[PDB]
């Protein structure tokens, strides 16, 4: 809070945005943005039924 | 042994037991492309941003 | 004071990267920034500035 009385906010000194934790990977699927998951199965499980 | 010749019903019962056991095993037997071939490995990952 | 100065001047400051994700378009430079490293010899330790 300045001597004038104005309030300094975070938005006044920075840009706040819902971004990513890690920006160091560009994943594309046929040229489109994508995200994947790998399922690693269990021990004693049926691969077909799973 | 040789005495199974005189007891056909015993041989048939043993064959039926084998067939039932094989069916029950097939019903609940894990399937996979390959078993565990690689030696066990443990990965330790740490992150130091910047 | 000596302990604090040693803790300050014997650190592993992580500088970051000159050109890093998210980077601007048509960006053609990528480097790692070195700011400070841990001291290695008693001569370097003896040169730590106290006041
Ligand atoms: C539970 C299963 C075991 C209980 C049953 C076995 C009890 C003892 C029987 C062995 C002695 C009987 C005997 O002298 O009769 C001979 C059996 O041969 C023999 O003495 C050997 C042949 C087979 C008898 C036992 C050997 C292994 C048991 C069979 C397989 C069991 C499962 C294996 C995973 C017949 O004469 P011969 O048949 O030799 O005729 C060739 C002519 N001399
Ligand atoms: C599932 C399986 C459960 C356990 C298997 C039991 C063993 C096989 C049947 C029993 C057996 O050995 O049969 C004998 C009859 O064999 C005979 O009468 C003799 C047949 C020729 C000999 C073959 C070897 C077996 C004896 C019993 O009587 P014993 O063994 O005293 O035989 C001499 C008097 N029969
Ligand atoms: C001695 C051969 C008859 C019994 C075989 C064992 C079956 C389990």
């Amino acid at each position: 809070v300045q001597q004038d009385g104005s309030q300094v906010l975070l938005r006044d000194v920075a840009r706040v945005e819902l971004g990513a934790e890690d920006y160091s990977t560009v994943a594309r699927y046929n040229g489109k943005p994508a995200a994947g998951i790998a399922i690693k199965l269990a021990a004693g499980a049926n691969a077909l039924d799973t | 042994a040789n005495y199974f010749i005189d007891r056909p019903v015993f041989a048939w019962v043993l064959a039926i037991i084998m067939m039932l056991a094989g069916g029950l095993a097939i019903m609940n037997l894990p399937v996979a492309q390959y078993p565990q071939i690689a030696p066990p490995t443990i990965t330790v990952s740490a992150t130091y941003p910047g | 004071d000596v302990i604090s100065q040693i803790k300050v001047q014997n650190n592993q400051i992580s500088g970051g990267q000159l050109g890093g994700m998210p980077q601007a378009a048509d960006q053609q430079l990528n480097a790692s920034i070195i700011v400070q490293t841990r001291l290695q010899t008693p001569e370097e330790f003896g040169k730590i500035l106290l006041k």
